């Protein structure tokens, strides 16, 4: 086509997004991760997982309002990547990275996974 | 605005 | 702090979100304008427009899964725009820039607004 | 990934 683009439309969109989050602005599901509770919006969290993706997919689970993971999941893990999910920001530490990697894995954040392998194999 |  | 930024985070997001909106999944209202109708995520069009952050931030107006669009507005330029939101991508052409920009300011979209202005100036 |  004959479009224009603007650079920053995509970044501006997410910034916003995270800002509803922030607010709890049509947040429409919470992600139970052991005793700790996160509100999101289901849009954004299948936009960044495949897992979410596959669920909210899903004829009869697109319908729940509450989504409980893996008991093996690390909240702290989960925060980390749910705010990847509205930042593009990963806050990844040597403390983190294992929980953070294997949340990213249960996740399918494909290109997170990826740069916490590479992280890894560089302090071996 | 670009030419994308 | 500490972070790594993902590059193409907010682009790949948009693009899912536009994926989503193509295949009808999970949009939650419909967008009147004049005989037309478009489907859409109240995220999305708050993320985009003054306009929609105002409606859907209404208490009332929160929970309404039809809005209707001034009689004025031109149901292409609301498309043009609704594309635009979705992809950062704005068809901007001699035929329709009267009517997008008109659509951009109801909308409360201040960079579709600037462009159209600009193009137009260059014209005169 | 870049440093932002
Ligand atoms: O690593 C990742 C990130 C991700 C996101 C989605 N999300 C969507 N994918 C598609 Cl094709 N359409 C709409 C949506 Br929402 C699917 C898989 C994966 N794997
Ligand atoms: O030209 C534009 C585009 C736009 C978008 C929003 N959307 C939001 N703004 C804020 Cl501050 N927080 C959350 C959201 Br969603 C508000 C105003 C405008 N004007
Ligand atoms: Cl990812
Ligand atoms: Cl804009």
């Amino acid at each position: 086509d004959s479009c224009i683009q603007f650079t920053r439309h995509a970044s501006d969109v997410l910034l916003n997004l995270n800002r509803l989050r922030s607010r709890d602005i049509l947040t429409d599901v919470v992600i139970v991760v052991s005793r700790e509770q996160f509100r999101a919006h289901k849009t954004v969290l299948m936009a960044c997982s495949g897992l979410f993706y596959s669920i909210f997919t899903d004829q009869l689970k697109c319908n729940l309002s509450v989504i409980n993971l893996d008991p093996e999941i690390n909240p702290e893990g989960f925060c980390i990547l749910l705010d990847f999910m509205y930042t593009s920001r990963l806050n990844l530490r040597e403390g983190n990275i294992m929980a953070v990697m294997a949340t990213a894995m249960y996740l399918q954040m494909e290109h997170v996974v990826d740069t916490c392998r590479k992280f890894i194999k560089a302090s071996e | 605005w670009v030419i994308p």
